[PDB]
């Protein structure tokens, strides 16, 4: 896996965001190779340090980190801290639904 | 909360490889 | 001082409870006027909630500029993603014509991190 040296979103490298005409970073998927500008991306500063934490995958290839597939990625929840991936049938106890409000995974808060 | 329909809308359409 | 109110805003439940999770939940409250929320229903993050409580968090109403002081043109604030606190888009350096597309965050919270 040979990281892409342009954004996914904007078309720019980490010299150059196409969106905020400045430099910015790139980070990348540990599986496909795919990657973003963070701002491009929506993280917070917050979220761009935890992704660094662990082997992020982009958008397309998340998978729940309960049962491995990123198959019913329409019940697919991203965590607000972290972006991991979870279904909610997975979690214990399931959900129906989305939250309404901010929804942050078990390990989030279990740091804290 | 975010789903990936959420994140797809929210940051737009990602480029083909 | 101020008196923080003891139930959300959004939910009308108090530390208690938030009745759109349906678990118990701390409030956090308006440094000025003393409205209160539960950071899920305000739409905070984990990471967020602990920034808040850092500094005189104001609420949506109460949101002056941190740079020049004052809560005139508030249709022209952007609120860092990491802190929530406001920033006039001209207050900024360099200055902006409308907001971002994507996140942002402002100078103090990129500091936090060295
Ligand atoms: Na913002
Ligand atoms: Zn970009
Ligand atoms: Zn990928
Ligand atoms: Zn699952
Ligand atoms: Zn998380
Ligand atoms: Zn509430
Ligand atoms: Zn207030
Ligand atoms: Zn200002
Ligand atoms: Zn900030």
């Amino acid at each position: 896996v040979i990281p892409n040296n342009y954004c996914d979103f904007c078309l720019g490298g980490s010299n150059m965001n196409k969106k905020s005409g400045r430099p910015e970073e790139l980070v990348s998927c540990a599986d496909c190779g795919r990657s973003g500008h963070p701002t491009c991306l929506q993280f917070t500063l917050n979220m761009t340090e935890a992704v660094k934490t662990y082997k992020w995958q982009c958008i397309e290839c998340k998978s729940c980190i309960l049962c491995g597939t990123s198959e019913n990625d329409d019940q697919l929840l991203f965590c607000d801290d972290c972006d991991r991936g979870y279904h909610m049938y997975c979690l214990n106890p399931p959900v129906a639904e989305p939250p309404e409000g901010s929804w942050s995974c078990h390990l989030c808060w279990e740091l804290l | 909360a975010r789903t990936k329909q959420t994140a797809r809308k929210s940051t737009g359409g990602k480029a083909p490889r």
